[PDB]
C-alpha cells in the first residue's frame, strides 16, 4: 500500500544554533507530500536502504523492537543490529542471526545504552551511521515535528537493505530520502518551527528565491 | 571570550551569526556557552584643526 | 476611457465653478551613510592576513 508523507521527516541537519532566521540548506531530506509504504502489524519484509530511511511507527505497546542492517544479511558479511529489549538498547555489528524471543508467560563494535508515534531517520554518510529520532504522544498526522539527533556511530560497513524486528507474542511506514534543498525557520530558541521544500511547486520555489 | 546567556539546545555545539560565522561556542569540559567578540575596533575619528 | 472633444469653429467651453485640490508629492533627499574598514572586514583579528 501507499500513503501520503504529510510534511513529515524534517530533522536537524547539523549541530549549529541559529536564532530567528530562515536558512536554506541542501541535504538528504524526505520530499514533502510524497509516497511512503504502509505496513500493518496484527509482516516484516526485506526492504532496500537507498540513500536513507525515514521509519515512522504508530504503536501503543512498542511491538517494533529494532532493525537489522546489511548488504547480504545471511551471516556472510557484517550486519548491524539495533535491539530495544525494554530495559536498554543494544547495538551490534555481528554476523550471527538470532530468532525472535517470544514475550509470553567476533565483531569489533558493540554499544549498550494508538497513543505513541516514533519517527526515526537512518542514514550512512562517509561510513558514519546517523540516527535521528522524535517520539510524540498521539495515515500520518498532518503536523510539523523536528527530529533531533541521538545516535552517531563510526561503523564503516555498507548497508543496502534493512528489515524491522517485531515482538511476536500497531503499524509502520517506510520512506526514502532524496537530495533536496529546504528552507528552515529557526525561532528565538533555536527550534525548527516550519520548513519549505524548494522543488515541490512553483510557489515554494518563489518562497525559496 | 565572554560569559553568555544563550539558550543552546542540548545537542547543539556552536552558534552562528548573520554572516554564518561562529559567534557562540560550547566548552567541551564545562558545558557553558561563550560568546566571541573581536579584539578591538581600529577605526576612531580624529577631530583636529 | 475613450473621449472625443466636441470641436467646432464657433463653440467654446467655459467653466462656471472650480475646486481646490491639495495633492501629495513624495521626494527622497538623502540615504543611509555607511563607513567601512579594510582589515576588520577582510581579515579580522589576524596579524598575518593584515
Ligand atoms: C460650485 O461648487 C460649490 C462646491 O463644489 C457649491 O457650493 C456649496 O457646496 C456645498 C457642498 O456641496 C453645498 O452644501 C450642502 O451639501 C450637502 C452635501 O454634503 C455632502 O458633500 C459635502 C462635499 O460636497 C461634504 O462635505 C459633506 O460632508 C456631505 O458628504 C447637501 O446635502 C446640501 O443640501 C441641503 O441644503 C440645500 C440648501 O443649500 C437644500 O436645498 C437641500 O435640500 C439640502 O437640505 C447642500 O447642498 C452648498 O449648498 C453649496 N452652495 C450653494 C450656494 O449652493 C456651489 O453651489 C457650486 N455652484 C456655484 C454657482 O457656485
Ligand atoms: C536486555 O538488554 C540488557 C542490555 O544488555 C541486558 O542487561 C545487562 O546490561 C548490562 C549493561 O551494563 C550488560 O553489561 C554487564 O553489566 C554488568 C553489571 O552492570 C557488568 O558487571 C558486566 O561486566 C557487563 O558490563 C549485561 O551483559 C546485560 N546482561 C546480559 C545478561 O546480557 C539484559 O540482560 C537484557 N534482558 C532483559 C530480560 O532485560
Ligand atoms: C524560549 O524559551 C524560554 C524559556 O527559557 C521562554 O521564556 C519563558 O517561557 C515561558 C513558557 O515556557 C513563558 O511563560 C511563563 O511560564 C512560567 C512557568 O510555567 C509561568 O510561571 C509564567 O507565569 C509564564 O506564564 C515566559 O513568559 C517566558 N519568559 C520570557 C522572558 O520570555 C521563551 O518564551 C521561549 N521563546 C520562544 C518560544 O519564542
Ligand atoms: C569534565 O571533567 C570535569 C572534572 O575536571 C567535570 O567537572 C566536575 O563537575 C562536577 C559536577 O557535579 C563537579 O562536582 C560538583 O561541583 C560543585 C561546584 O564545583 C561543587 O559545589 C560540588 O560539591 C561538586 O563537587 C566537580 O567539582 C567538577 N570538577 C572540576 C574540577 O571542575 C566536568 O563535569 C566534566 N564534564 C563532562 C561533560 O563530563
Ligand atoms: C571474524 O574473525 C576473523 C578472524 O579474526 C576476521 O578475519 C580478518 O581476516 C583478515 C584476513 O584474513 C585479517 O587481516 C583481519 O585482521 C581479521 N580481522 C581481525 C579482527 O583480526 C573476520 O573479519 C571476522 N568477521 C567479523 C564479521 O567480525
Ligand atoms: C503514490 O500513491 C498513490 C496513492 O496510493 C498512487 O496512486 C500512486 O501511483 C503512487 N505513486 C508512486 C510513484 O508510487
Ligand atoms: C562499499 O562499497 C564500495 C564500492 O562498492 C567499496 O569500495 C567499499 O569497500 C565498500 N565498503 C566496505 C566496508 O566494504
Amino acid at each position: 500500500a501507499y500513503t501520503n508523507s504529510f510534511t513529515r521527516g524534517v530533522y536537524y541537519p547539523d549541530k549549529v544554533f541559529r536564532s530567528s532566521v530562515l536558512h536554506s540548506t541542501q541535504d538528504l531530506f524526505l520530499p514533502f507530500f510524497s509516497n511512503v509504504t504502509w505496513f500493518h502489524v496484527i509482516d516484516n519484509p526485506v526492504l532496500p536502504f537507498n540513500d536513507g530511511v525515514y521509519f515512522a511507527s504508530i504503536e501503543k505497546s512498542n511491538i517494533i523492537r529494532g532493525w537489522i542492517f546489511g548488504t547480504t544479511l545471511d551471516s556472510k558479511t557484517q550486519s548491524l543490529l539495533i535491539v530495544n529489549n525494554a530495559t536498554n538498547v543494544v547495538i551490534k555489528v555481528c554476523e550471527f542471526q538470532f530468532c525472535n524471543d517470544p514475550f509470553l508467560d567476533n565483531c569489533t563494535f558493540e554499544y549498550v545504552s494508538f497513543k505513541n508515534l516514533r519517527e526515526f531517520v537512518f542514514k550512512n554518510i562517509d561510513g558514519y551511521f546517523k540516527i535521528y529520532s522524535k517520539h510524540t504522544p498521539i495515515d500520518l498526522p498532518q503536523g510539523f515535528s523536528a527530529l533531533e539527533p541521538l545516535v552517531d556511530l563510526p561503523i564503516g560497513i555498507n548497508i543496502t537493505r534493512f528489515q524491522t524486528l517485531l515482538a511476536l507474542h500497531a503499524a509502520y511506514y517506510v520512506g526514502y530520502l532524496q537530495p533536496r534543498t529546504f528552507l528552515l525557520k529557526y525561532n528565538e530558541n533555536g527550534t525548527i518551527t516550519d520548513a519549505v521544500d524548494c522543488a515541490l511547486d512553483p510557489l515554494s520555489e518563489t518562497k525559496c528565491t | 571570550l565572554t560569559e553568555s546567556n544563550k539558550k543552546f539546545l542540548p545537542f547543539q555545539q556552536f552558534g552562528r551569526d548573520i554572516a554564518d560565522t561562529t559567534d557562540a561556542v560550547r566548552d567541551p569540559q564545562t558545558l557553558e556557552i561563550l560568546d566571541i567578540t573581536p579584539c578591538s575596533f581600529g577605526g576612531v575619528s580624529v577631530i583636529t584643526p | 476611457a475613450e473621449n472625443s472633444v466636441a470641436y467646432s469653429n464657433n463653440s467654446i467651453a467655459i467653466p462656471t465653478n472650480f475646486t481646490i485640490s491639495v495633492t501629495t508629492e513624495i521626494l527622497p533627499v538623502s540615504m543611509t551613510k555607511t563607513s567601512v574598514d579594510c582589515t576588520m572586514y577582510i581579515c579580522g583579528d589576524s596579524t598575518e592576513c593584515s
